[PDB]
RNA sequence: GUGGGAGAGGGUGGUGGAAUUCCCGGAGUAGCGGUGAAAUGCGCAGAUACCGGGAGGAACGCCGAUGGCGAAGGCAGCCACCUGGUCCACCCGUGACGCUGAGGCGCGAAAGCGUGGGGAGCAAACCGGAUUAGAUACCCGGGUAGUCCACGCCCUAAACGAUGCGCGCUAGGUCUCUGGGUCUCCUGGGGGCCGAAGCUAACGCGUUAAGCGCGCCGCCUGGGGAGUACGGCCGCAAGGC
């Protein structure tokens, strides 16, 4: 699982500032985090179709907010996805 | 009617989750191995359903019995 | 021709026969009885009279090993069960303890039709 | 890591040595497997509700553990091997949830 | 985001006890089994009933609800690991980032198809028993596929709440599951029944709306002929759309 760790270290990463527990950035991350996890979760037990639905939501969940951020501010798109990795 | 008395009310304090007061759950078990239903046992909702679970795990233990042979009848 | 005194006696209820057996103090056998034992052919097995009858036959020859005290076991529900019970309680022989050990799967096989359709 | 509690269950007829001979291995092969012991209890020779491997008692064995999980599921196959533990059952420590209080 | 919670939600490995069948040994007879009666069958190579031992598959009583969870199909022995959804509290962060959704993609009960494995019980077909005017049935005894596992395919259904998703508004009473509080009661989410206004052809519906409204998709436009024909697409095939 996710360790509070693990977790607030991607956060404090993204973190627009100090305190900041949401910017977009921020979900982004923690989600994309998620994400793969669960992909890893399937790469094996391939038949837990459900938990993929959830990641499939997630995948979602993520490339919208991402087209928010482009819209408000193309930068922080460029430079959030390029650290992230994400695309491909 | 069962009203004869509730198992938890004609007992003590005890964790429902301790899969090992057999002087306990021995209470929560019919003339049988059976569980005894929420009627009885006096339980709520939530506890019996532990309780549930609790005398499943000390059955395996061989610390609580699956059956009891009926003696009279 | 073994003399045994104390032991079980097996009762077996159906719709379709009642059935008696004794044992040595440990499972063994000693005399048997059922319903087809006795006259009766076939429906006719089942009646708690044919039962009655079952039991005591069993609870006689039971007696020329010795036998005098004895267990009661039963297993299944069927025409006249009870009556067996009782049959054994006058028959002679001492009753120690009544009991019952009807076998009842925690969910295995599953029935065959003439018994489905429940849950 | 997380606490668990490795209840054992082993032949009751074993002399004061073969079970102190059980228990070692118990002790160490829990080691291997990062199981860093919190206390245990020896409550030892209860009856059976029901007759286990024929015997009608067994010895029993409770250890309050805390290991890396994903190694639990083995903790336990290397201690069933043992031809005398009968028994064994790994469960994760939970607070007790109290009643009829 | 932080902190609490409940659950048969899914996946993998593991593992317990009951019962059935089979095998072995013990002991023991003359029947057992089955039906409305019966017969087919099983038994003196000794069945049944009984004790002990062993093997194997399937399922998993009681708890279990009038309950829970899931988007639906669907999900319950126990254990652990891996994982989805969710509610409540705090009101902390972002700042409208939202709803719907042609086609697509994914899931999709039962049966059924391919290869392999498995095969206790059940049991289409089929084999006998009986019933009857006959009985290619209903009842009885067997019995193959199959039903169980793996990978793959099929994808339909009274796949039903026979009631698309999302948001706001409109008396309450009571039962229940579950979370928060100053916890004989307030507050949140879920499941039921009764019921205001209102709706309804009526039955019924009724803050779990079939009410008052907005958005967006899906579908209907007489019966039979037909879910047929033609065509296209899919499918190993059965077939499906
Ligand atoms: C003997 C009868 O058996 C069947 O009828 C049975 C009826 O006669 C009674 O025994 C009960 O109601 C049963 O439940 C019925 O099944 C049915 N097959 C007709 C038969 N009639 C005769 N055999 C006759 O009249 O002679």
């Amino acid at each position: 699982p996710i360790t509070k760790e693990e977790k607030q270290k991607v956060i404090q990463e993204f973190a627009r500032f100090p305190g900041d527990t949401g910017s977009t950035e921020v979900q982004v991350a923690l989600l994309t985090l998620r994400i793969n996890r669960l992909s890893e979760h399937l790469k094996v037990h391939k038949k837990d179709h459900h938990s993929h639905r959830g990641l499939l939501m997630m995948v979602g969940q993520r490339r919208r907010l991402l087209r928010y951020l482009q819209r408000e501010d193309p930068e922080r798109y460029r430079a959030l996805i390029e650290k992230l990795g994400i695309r491909g | 009617p069962s009203r004869k008395a509730k198992v938890k009310a004609t007992l003590g304090e005890f964790d429902l989750r301790d899969y090992r007061n057999v002087e306990v759950l021995k209470r929560f078990l019919s003339e049988t191995g059976k569980i005894l239903p929420r009627r009885r046992t006096g339980l709520s909702g939530k506890e019996q359903r532990i309780l549930a679970k609790t005398i499943k795990r000390a059955r395996i233990l061989g610390l609580l019995p699956f059956t009891e042979k009926l003696v009279r009848k | 021709k073994r003399q045994v005194a104390s032991g079980r006696a097996y009762i077996h209820a159906s719709y379709n026969n009642t059935i008696v057996t004794i044992t040595d103090p440990d499972g063994n056998p000693i005399t048997w009885s059922s319903g087809g034992v006795i006259g009766y052919k076939g429906s006719r097995k089942g009646t708690p009279y044919a039962a009655q009858l079952a039991a005591l036959d069993a609870a006689k020859k039971a007696m020329a090993y010795g036998m005098q005290s004895v267990d009661v076991i039963v297993r299944g529900t069927g025409a006249g069960r009870e009556q067996a019970i009782r049959a054994l309680q006058a028959s002679g022989l001492q009753v120690k303890s009544i009991v019952d050990d009807t076998p009842v799967p925690h969910n295995g096989c599953r029935p065959k039709k003439k018994f489905r359709k429940a849950s | 890591m997380r606490r668990y509690e490795v209840n054992i269950v082993l032949n009751p007829n074993l002399d004061q040595s073969q079970l102190a001979l059980e228990k070692e291995i118990i002790q160490r092969a829990l080691e291997n497997y990062g199981a860093r012991v919190e206390k245990v209890e020896e409550l030892g020779l209860r009856r059976l509700a029901y007759p286990i491997a024929k015997d009608p008692q067994g010895y029993f064995l409770w250890y309050q553990v805390e290991m890396p999980e994903d190694r639990v599921n083995d903790l336990a196959r290397e201690l069933r091997i043992r031809d005398n533990v009968r028994r064994v059952m790994v469960v994760k420590s939970q607070e007790p949830f109290l009643a009829n209080a």
